Parts: structure tokens; C-alpha cells; sequence
């Protein structure tokens, strides 16, 4: 068995939205209190041992 | 006609990870479980074997 | 009463429920061992005597009064604030005057009336926890005790056990 | 001028005016509730559902979609090596979630 | 989506040791 | 749930305004 990879292309959808609305969240989210924050489902430290 | 017999007894889990918390009660009543503030109760090195 | 002067106790560090992790003596310092002459007797007890003269100055300068080593919780005020200040957004568009202009049959891809908004935006509410790790210093130069476990239990430092919990004055480490 | 022109007419109706909590007389949004576990009225009478106009219309109007491009790359045996550096305009936010 | 949209948004309040209110008052 | 239609929030977005320069 074997593949191959012709065209490995990239897309995005964006929200439309007014450029006073984006304009708005842009200033809220480069402020250091407004700091996203994420985290895995399974946090953990994967060890495996014979 | 029925032999003597002797009774075979198992079980099967599939799909599961065997999980043993970190909690007094084993119980989750929060993600920052209550023993992991026995250390910020503490806060010391312990070497763990298993 | 008095047992030596004897050398400060120097506070750990953790990643903060409100603890300083205990305080325990300082042993990457002489002072207390042996091997010289009996003529420095006053030339390196003159020294351990200036060290806790200058932490006696130290810490009544820069540490906030209170009633306990480890209060397990600094008030918001008290925390030492670092969040933002105000902003101002210049705001790029109409869209209540240079919208029916879309519904007269332009497309769109500054020519319209100098209208031009500016927003303010201000910053996040007092937090209270632990302290942050450039105010530990300040809040936690070592101390000197004087006169070692004189007097009752109930006024020794029981601050100095990394084991301790003075919310309900009991050491468990479940050890 | 156009707003009073037409609205009067769709708040006769209940697609444009406000909840039957609102229009209704007091009385009967009491007995409504009151009596609602054994004779419902929450279904004879419409509520007006009425979208957002402003501060949300994509105004000047760009698309929905992008894709980004070909070019070459570092070749590997065993792996595929892809690069982008993204295009770019005007006054958007995009969700990293909504990228494959 | 196909439109649906009518009274009743909360609970009908009742006191509930009890199953009722009044029909108002007059 | 049992629902199969939305809500509109009846608000446009941003309570707050900026002044005119």
C-alpha cells in the first residue's frame, strides 16, 4: 500500500461582521486581562514503561 | 447426568482507562482536587513508587 | 531567653495558594561552626550581628503589618496591581450613513462626510490570592527569632513548618 | 419617515412588536401562569422574533472563505512539509476552529 | 429556520405546596 | 431540549458608544 499527496491545501471561513464590531473585539483582545486560555481534555503526563 | 462442576467467574472492560483519583474521597468535587492543595498545605518533594 | 543571635530563617517559594512553603533556617552561611582563634569572637559574631541589624531595618521598610507570617490570602488591595489602563479605538467606518449609499447601488471595496467615531475601553476587577513573585521579596525578608521556643505554644512560629495550615491549625501531610 | 410609514401595520401582528408577556392585560399573563400545568394558553398567542440590524451586517462585504496557495517546499522521504503565510486585508477575526 | 415563536417563556408561578395563584384581581 | 428554532438576542452588539470626534 502507498499514498501519495497532491495538493495539500489550506482553507478558513471567517464570521462576517461589521468592521466597527471587529474593531472593537480587536482593542478588547490585546489587552493582557483579556488573555485566552485553553487546555487539553486529557492533561497528562503519558509514560510508558515495559 | 449432570457432572460435577466448578465455576469460572470473570469480567471484561473495553474502552476504559482504569482511574484511581487523587482525592480523599475519590470523589471529583472540583478539578484542583483537595489533596492537591495538601501540597500549597504543605509544599514539600515526595518520591512516589507504584 | 536569649539563644545566641541566631541565623535568619529564609522562606521557600510556591506556585501560590497563599503560603510562602515554611521557612527553615540558613545553612549556606558560617557563623556557627568552628576553626579560628578566639580573637574573632567580635569579627564574625560582629557580623552575624550586623546581618540581623540589617534585617530587622529590612523588613520593618518594605513589609505591610500583619498578623500573621502567612496570611494564606492577601487582600485585593494588597496584592500590588499591575493590570492595564485605559484606550482609545478609532473606529474605521459609518454604518448608519454610509449604508444607504449600499442601497443606492454603490459597491464597496473616506470619500462620504468626516464622521469619525473614537471608543474608550477600560480593565479587569481587583483579584485577591496569593502575592506575586516580585512583592514576595518584599513581603518576606527573613526573620530573626530571638529567643528560640521560649514562652508557650501559641506563640511560636508554627509559620516556619512547611506542613502547616493555619486555617485549621493542624499539620497534616497525610505521611 | 420610513420606519413609522411601515411598522404599525407588523405590530398589529405580533412579528414586529413585543412579547405576549407585554400585550397581553396583566390579568390574563397572571392566569396564564397560574392555571399553566393544566390549561396551557403559551401557545394561543405569538411572540415577535426580530434579528439584530446593525453591528453585525458585513457592510463593505468580503468573502466568507479563503484557500492558500501553492508553491515548493523542503523535500522529505516520509513526510510532507507544508507552508503558509496566510493572507491578509482588512478588520476580521478568524476562528482556528473553523481551519482544516 | 420554520417559524415557531409563542407566551409562556418561564415558569407559570404556583406556590408549591400548591398548584395555583389567582385569575387576577377586581 | 425539544426546541428547533433559535433565539435573536433583540440586541444589536455593543451596549457602548464612543464619541464623535
Amino acid at each position: 500500500a502507498s499514498i501519495s499527496f497532491t495538493s495539500i491545501n489550506l482553507y478558513a471561513t471567517f464570521f462576517p461582521m461589521a468592521h466597527n464590531t471587529a474593531s472593537t473585539l480587536e482593542a478588547m483582545l490585546r489587552n493582557d486581562t483579556n488573555d485566552q486560555s485553553f487546555n487539553d481534555y486529557l492533561s497528562a503526563a503519558n509514560m510508558l514503561y515495559p | 447426568s449432570a457432572v460435577t462442576s466448578v465455576t469460572q467467574k470473570k469480567f471484561l472492560c473495553d474502552r476504559v482507562m482504569w482511574r484511581i483519583p487523587f482525592s480523599s474521597n475519590f470523589m471529583s468535587m472540583g478539578a484542583l482536587t483537595d489533596l492537591g492543595q495538601n501540597m500549597l498545605y504543605a509544599n514539600s518533594a515526595h518520591a512516589l513508587d507504584m | 531567653m536569649s539563644k545566641e543571635i541566631p541565623t535568619p530563617y529564609m522562606w521557600s517559594y510556591q506556585p501560590q495558594m497563599g503560603l510562602a512553603a515554611g521557612a527553615a533556617q540558613d545553612y549556606s552561611t558560617r557563623m556557627n561552626w568552628l576553626s579560628a582563634g578566639p580573637a574573632m569572637i567580635s569579627r564574625v559574631n560582629d557580623i552575624r550581628a550586623h546581618r540581623n541589624q540589617i534585617l530587622l531595618e529590612q523588613s520593618a521598610l518594605t513589609a505591610t503589618p500583619r498578623n500573621h507570617l502567612n496570611p494564606r490570602n492577601w487582600p485585593a488591595a494588597l496584592v500590588y496591581q499591575e493590570i492595564p489602563q485605559p484606550t482609545t479605538v478609532l473606529l474605521p467606518r459609518d454604518a448608519q450613513a454610509e449604508v444607504q449609499l449600499t442601497n443606492s447601488g454603490v459597491q464597496l471595496a473616506f470619500t462620504p462626510r468626516q464622521a469619525v467615531l473614537t471608543l474608550e475601553s477600560s480593565s479587569s476587577q481587583p483579584r485577591s490570592g496569593g502575592i506575586g513573585t516580585l512583592q514576595f521579596v518584599e513581603e518576606f525578608t527573613p526573620s530573626v527569632y530571638f529567643n528560640p521556643f521560649s514562652g508557650s505554644p501559641g506563640h511560636y512560629p508554627d509559620e516556619f513548618i512547611p506542613n502547616f495550615d493555619a486555617i485549621s491549625e493542624s499539620v497534616d501531610g497525610y505521611d | 419617515m420610513a420606519t413609522p410609514s411601515m411598522l404599525p401595520q407588523w405590530a398589529y401582528m405580533h412579528i414586529a412588536g413585543q412579547d405576549a408577556s407585554e400585550y397581553l392585560s396583566p390579568g390574563l399573563v397572571q392566569f396564564a401562569r397560574a392555571t399553566d400545568t393544566y390549561f396551557s394558553l403559551g401557545n394561543k398567542f405569538r411572540n415577535p422574533t426580530v434579528a439584530p440590524t446593525h453591528d453585525v451586517t458585513t457592510d463593505r462585504s468580503q468573502r466568507l472563505t479563503l484557500r492558500f496557495v501553492p508553491v515548493d517546499r523542503e523535500d522529505n522521504t516520509y513526510s510532507y512539509k507544508v507552508r503558509y503565510t496566510l493572507a491578509v486585508g482588512d478588520n476580521r477575526v478568524l476562528d482556528m476552529a473553523s481551519t482544516y | 429556520d420554520i417559524n415557531f415563536s409563542s407566551l409562556a417563556p418561564r415558569h407559570g408561578t404556583r406556590p408549591f405546596m400548591g398548584t395555583w395563584s389567582d385569575i387576577g384581581t377586581s
